[PDB]
RNA sequence: UGGAAGUCGGAAUCCGCUAAGGACUGUGUAACAACUCACCUGCCGAAUGUACUAGCCCUGAAAAUGGAUGGCGCUCAAGCGU
């Protein structure tokens, strides 16, 4: 396009008060309609959340399922 | 009969057999059989063109 | 003194595999009538099939023979009924064929096969039956050939 | 000029020197040129261009995973009625619905 | 495209057709007396299309 | 695209009859040891079943061949079966008779010649007589506004029934392929029909999920049969006339009584 | 001289490396180590 | 010369099938290849149907 | 790296081997060993060794491999301790570069007067050097390029003129022909392929293929053999002058 | 990522001698001597050995360090240059009106100039000079062939470039209009 | 199929030799031929590939007097996060 040497009319940055308060009422209806939408939410939800694990290229990640084998054995001997 | 015809035609022989680059048609329809009704269709046919074109000329 | 060996395509018991052989034959010196009359004649064992017919041309007069090939072979062993092939088209070879039979034809295409040993060449020839759509000891040809290969059939050496 | 006189044309003189060259570079600046596509147009064209090029990488995806896929009617119908385009087919005596929006008289 | 690329061919003018089984020499005589571009080869239906 | 013909003592293909470029979608088999194959590529062919070679080729049909009827089915359904139900003791009697009995329903000017009628997706018919005519058919039966579904000769030979996708079931002299009346009562397409014995009635089945008994002579609606919950797709008369068997998608069968 | 021709051309162009900026860090028998290690523990 | 791959007896047949078509037409039944067959060197009864 | 040279995905029948071929070559040839008295060591260097499957028909009775080098050692083994029969490993020094094993129940001799009397034509690859000077003389280039005579030649296919003149032949289209310079070989010198002596480049010996004009030779050099019964290897002469390890 | 160092080798061949000074980069050779101004791309220049040049980039982003490898090829080309030379040949063709091509040597500014003519016909003269250090003969050895040849590479390809473009058939399809002139090979000299 | 040889189509898509090579990925021929890709080997030499996630950046639609992060202007900021 030939914008460098026949720019166009700018597009402002400059906003407006009316239309920074309707954005504002229209963000604060639009946080209340999904507290509403949230709380009628018919989707399955689980009780507990999947853990991601343990990184692999944590340099001790075998060392660490070596302890948790360990705290478990005891876990089991205890109980 | 005669609409239903069309889609009929379609429906045994699609536009991409018929012409184009994957086209399989190889025999034609024609509404004659041997050499003879060919020559007698020929001169109906000539005869039936010249008389539009009078007609057409006439009106 | 030199010899021409031309290779083609030809239906037994037809004249008209010269059809396409006159355009080139003809400079060679060749009667392209002579050509399709012995051509003919020695196809015509393997009536209503496609087969490959060599031409070994020296000193203008050629001689005519069949090539065996696999398709061929496994299409005549099925006997089937004939037929006018410009009446009766988009025919399958859907009959059967003993085993005995595809060995037989193994051991005519040994002079082909680069297969080391006879049940190689077999079930190269299983191969093609499977191809040509046709059973085998009323089974399919990929299912004898799996046994084949798993030792349920044994395939004689030689 | 009669028939396919253009291939006719090619197979007696060919085509231009550079001509596979061009081809060949051409088809080699294809990627940057559609980055500069998405990168660079601006409005309605922009968005049908956005639009197209989804469809064609759905269309690429799909066409990869049934090549992946390539090493591995429902209700009962009669005979006459086999290939045929059939349909899917897939107390409270309350409507699909039972309530609209209501319109005023003035409206 | 295929009607853009069809001859001229005038029916009520004076006309010679050129008529026979292949590989004749139709071509061959068609070329030895116009100027048209129609292809002479050795094998059958080298004309495909009325030239 | 091919018919198989087996032995069934040993479960063994005798002949594979291949040549159909579609989907074989009926298959006859006639007295004179003829079969008779429609199909969805558009044809109708008669083979030597002895042989197992092409006899005749009919590429009449714009469209599908659903089905096709042959003269003598009802006699060569049912052989030596009659109405007499005393069996004859000796297989070159019961073979006798059915041979017989064929003759007798196959006979035209004194000679056998089975007539074969091809129902299709054209909305049209063609009677062929393949012994007298060839290739020619004897009438292209025309009147159907829709697809051809189902056709049957009448058991003594002058009639032709027909039930078409157009909610109609047509009536045809069985000689020359000319029209006769129609059965208009059925309000969604006509699936199957089905004569009685004695050929004064015929029986169609429907979408609608009903069955109509059609008195041919006067041409008017005999019976109404109501019950079917869904579409109804199977039909059967009985060659002695007392049941009508029907079956469909409402998955239970159906017998119908006088 | 060359004996392999290249494609685009431009057969003064000298035969490139791979570029690998990171290339150094690690030695090849340290890999294979921590090939085993990470198999192991996977 | 049979050369073109087809008998003279079907070029001739083809002729005779085609012929209704050639009504209120003049027809020239050209020997074309001269070079290598004449038409002397033809068998007598070939000779006669042309004829 | 947002900016990347986009991966080509195949969709072709044939996959990547991987590990299962590497596996399936191990256990190939350790299946071999104990059934053949001999194991022989070829090289065929810079050929084109399609005529391996000829040698492989010849040789029913023998086993060919033809694989990765290491590999093959691999398989062998190279150090006495994973050896896969006694003195094996000392036939492993010869398995460098571009080599087979040739497992024979024959006498070596047999084996050895074979590989001598086997003699085949074949298309130089690149570096090699030029036998003769080959030039395509001016005019209708030929399918053989001037080697048989034209009278006996058919000229070249017209597709192959844009592939002459991408390989530096400056032919042109005339009339449906390929011609360098003129149709009656004037305004151009004929060209030349290569010079005597010249060490061909693989433009040069694909002009050399596309005109069917052969340079080289297929040769197949025995380096040795081990021997089951003595557990012994056998050096040859051309084992004797090539590198090792 | 910024990469503590990265460096970059360029061999210099015995006859040649390179001087490098603020990043403009002299090469001296027996065919006569190239100069390029390297002064926007940020790079250490030293002597790593007999023979060898080294390029390196402290601190350097990925961009940087890829820098380089253009800075090497820059330089590698211009030691061919002096060496061995650069030569582009170029085949004008035609179907019915023959290209003329006339080829003088300019006195008064040392560059050479392409005039061609009939080009399908057409009654302009076309003149492109040629950059000073590229010298255009005509073949003796081929039908219809120009020879581009110097030193700098950059200066041979652009004069056939500009020799390729003024020859542009226009508002005919290319197709069946074949006439031009093009590049068809590129070389040394040596 | 007039012709159709992996490559106008319909349907099957197996075996041998194998280091590997589809009853073929494209160019090509009237048909062949020839070339090419998949796959394999030699040379080379140390790290890579793919798909997602999070940042910042570009596009993700605009009319009509000349104008606006308030203005100048600002680019390892005079922008953004802590
Ligand atoms: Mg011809």
């Amino acid at each position: 396009a030939g914008t460098i040497n026949k720019p166009k009319k700018p597009t402002s940055k400059r906003k407006t008060t009316r239309l920074r308060a309707k954005i504002s009422k229209r963000a604060a209806e639009k946080k209340r309609k999904e507290r509403k939408l949230a709380r009628k939410n018919p989707e399955w939800r689980s009780k507990l959340k999947k853990d991601p694990g343990i990184p692999n290229l944590f340099p001790y990640k075998e060392r660490l399922l070596q302890q948790i084998e360990e705290e478990r054995i005891r876990r089991k001997e205890e109980l | 009969l005669k609409k239903h015809q069309a889609k009929m035609t379609i429906e045994r022989e699609p536009f991409s057999e018929t012409f184009g680059p994957k086209a399989q048609r190889k025999r034609p329809k024609l509404s004659f059989n041997t050499v003879d009704e060919l020559a007698g269709y020929s001169e109906q046919s000539l005869d039936s063109y010249h008389a539009r074109l009078e007609e057409k000329k006439l009106l | 003194n030199e010899i021409k060996i031309i290779h083609l395509r030809a239906t037994g018991g037809e004249v008209g595999a010269s059809s396409a052989l006159a355009p080139k034959i003809g400079p060679l010196g060749l009667s392209p009538k002579k050509v399709g009359e012995d051509i003919a004649k020695a196809t015509a064992d393997w009536k209503g099939l496609r087969v490959t017919v060599r031409l070994t041309i020296q000193n203008r007069q050629a001689q005519v023979s069949v090539v065996p090939t696999a398709s061929a072979l496994i299409i005549r062993a099925l006997k089937e009924p004939p037929r006018d092939r410009k009446k009766e088209k988009n025919i399958k070879h859907n009959k059967s064929v003993s085993l005995d039979e595809i060995i037989e034809i193994a051991r005519t295409m040994r002079f082909k096969s680069f297969s080391k040993d006879l049940k190689g060449g077999v079930k190269e020839i299983l191969g093609t039956a499977f191809s040509v759509g046709c059973q085998v000891d009323g089974k399919s040809p990929k299912a004898i050939s799996d046994a084949i290969e798993a030792g349920e059939i044994d395939i004689p050496d030689e | 000029p009669q028939n396919e006189y253009i291939e006719r044309h090619r197979k007696l003189h060919g085509r231009r020197l550079d001509a596979e060259e061009r081809a060949r570079k051409k088809a080699a600046r294809e990627g940057h040129k559609n980055s500069e596509n998405a990168q660079n147009l601006r409005g309605l064209r922009a968005k049908l261009y956005a639009k197209q090029r989804h469809a064609q990488k759905i269309q690429m995806r799909k066409a990869i995973k049934q090549h992946e896929e390539r090493n591995v009617p429902s209700d009962p119908i009669p005979s006459y009625l086999l290939d045929r385009a059939n349909p899917t087919t897939a107390a409270r005596f309350s409507v699909p619905i039972p309530k609209v929006r209501g319109i005023s008289e003035e409206e | 495209q295929h009607l853009a690329r069809l001859p001229d061919i005038n029916p009520t003018t004076r006309t010679l057709l050129v008529a026979g089984f292949p590989n004749v020499g139709k071509s061959s005589f068609v070329r030895s007396v116009t100027r048209a571009d129609t292809p002479v080869e050795p094998y059958a239906f080298t004309t495909k299309s009325l030239f | 695209c091919t018919v198989r013909i087996w032995l069934v003592n040993t479960g063994r293909t005798e002949h594979v009859l291949s040549g159909h470029k579609g989907s074989v979608s009926c298959v006859k088999w006639g007295g004179t040891d003829l079969i008779y194959t429609g199909s969805h590529d558009r044809s109708v062919r008669v083979w030597d079943a002895v042989k197992g070679t092409l006899v005749h080729n009919f590429t009449a049909h714009g469209h599908w061949v659903n089905h096709i009827a042959l003269s003598s089915d009802h006699v060569l359904r049912t052989a030596y079966h009659d109405h007499t139900k005393e069996v004859p003791g000796t297989e070159e009697e019961r073979r006798a008779k059915a041979k017989e009995r064929f003759e007798k329903a196959a006979k035209i000017k004194g000679k056998v010649a089975e007539r074969l009628v091809s129902a299709s997706d054209d909305f049209t018919m063609y009677l062929w007589d393949p012994t007298n005519n060839g290739s020619k058919p004897v009438a292209r039966l025309l009147g159907h506004q829709n697809k051809v579904n189902h056709v049957q000769f009448s058991p003594d030979g002058t009639l032709i029934a027909s039930a078409g996708w157009d909610n109609s079931t047509k009536l045809w002299n069985a000689r020359d392929g000319k029209f006769i009346k129609n059965l208009r009562g059925h309000v969604a397409p006509v699936y199957q029909c089905a004569w009685s014995a004695d050929s004064r009635l015929v029986v169609t089945g429907s979408k609608d999920c009903t069955l109509k008994v059609w008195n041919v002579r006067t041409g008017k609606l005999a019976m109404d049969l109501p019950g079917h919950e869904d579409e109804v797709y199977a039909v059967d008369w009985a060659a002695d006339g007392e049941l009508v068997a029907s079956g469909g998608k409402d998955k239970a069968v159906r017998t119908w009584r006088n | 001289k060359n004996l392999g021709m290249r494609k685009n051309g431009q057969v003064w162009l000298p035969a490139k490396k791979a570029f690998r900026p990171t290339k150094g860090l690690t030695s090849w028998e340290l890999r294979v180590k921590k090939r085993q290690e990470q198999a192991a523990m996977k | 010369s049979e050369q073109c791959g087809f008998s003279l007896k079907a070029q001739i047949n083809l002729f005779k099938s085609i012929k209704p078509l050639f009504a209120n037409k003049m027809v020239f039944i050209v020997l074309n290849k001269m070079d290598i067959k004449k038409f002397e060197e033809l068998d007598p009864e070939m000779q006669q149907e042309i004829n | 790296p947002k900016s990347k040279r986009a991966r080509v995905y195949h969709l072709t029948q044939v996959n990547k081997k991987g590990r299962e071929a590497k596996e399936r070559l191990f256990s190939n040839i350790r299946e071999t060993i104990p059934k053949y008295q001999h194991c022989f060591v070829f090289s065929v260097d810079n050929m084109r060794n399609n005529y391996l499957k000829d040698v492989r028909h010849e040789l029913n009775d023998c086993r060919i491999f033809f694989g990765k080098t290491k590999l093959m050692a691999r398989a062998l083994g190279t150090t006495p301790e994973e050896e896969q029969a006694d003195g094996l490993h000392r036939l492993t020094r010869y398995l460098t570069g571009t080599v087979g094993l040739l497992f024979t129940n024959r006498d070596p001799a047999d084996i050895e007067s074979y590989f001598s009397n086997l003699s085949q034509v074949d298309f130089a690859r690149a570096g090699t050097v030029a036998p003769r000077t080959v030039t395509v003389p001016p005019g209708i280039v030929y399918s053989t390029g001037g080697e048989v005579p034209p009278e006996h030649d058919v000229p070249v296919s017209h597709t192959l003129e844009p592939e002459l003149r991408r390989l530096g032949m400056p032919v042109r289209m005339i009339k449906g022909k390929v011609c360098l310079g003129d149709e009656k070989g004037e305004a151009s010198e004929g060209y030349t392929i290569c010079k005597e002596g010249e060490v061909l480049d693989s433009r040069q010996t694909r002009l050399l293929k596309l005109f069917s004009i052969c340079l080289s030779e297929f040769k197949v050099s025995l380096l040795g053999y081990w021997s089951s019964a003595s557990g012994e290897v056998t050096e040859l002469e051309a084992g004797k002058t090539r590198p090792k390890r | 990522m910024r990469y503590i160092h990265s460096e970059e080798t360029i061999p210099v061949p015995e006859n040649v001698k390179v001087s490098i000074k603020s990043r403009l980069v002299t090469v001296e050779g027996p065919r006569g001597k190239l100069q390029k101004d390297l002064s926007h791309i940020a790079v250490n220049f030293s002597v790593v050995k007999k023979g060898v040049i080294g390029l390196e980039i402290h601190h350097g982003s990925r961009k940087d360090v890829a820098a380089l490898r253009t800075v090497r090829t820059i330089i590698n080309n211009m030691i061919i240059g002096v060496t061995k030379g650069f030569k582009y040949k170029m085949r004008y063709v035609y179907a019915h009106f023959p290209i003329n091509v006339n080829v003088e040597k300019n006195a008064e500014t040392g560059c050479y100039e392409v005039e061609i003519r009939n080009f399908i016909g057409e009654k302009i003269v076309r003149k492109v000079v040629m950059a000073p250090g590229v010298e255009v003969e005509i073949s003796k050895a081929q039908k219809d062939e120009l020879i581009l040849s110097g030193n700098s590479l950059e200066a041979v390809s652009q004069s056939a470039a500009d020799i390729q473009q003024i020859c542009k058939v226009r508002n005919k399809d290319i197709r069946k209009f074949l006439d031009g002139i093009y590049v068809s090979e590129k070389g040394n000299i040596v």
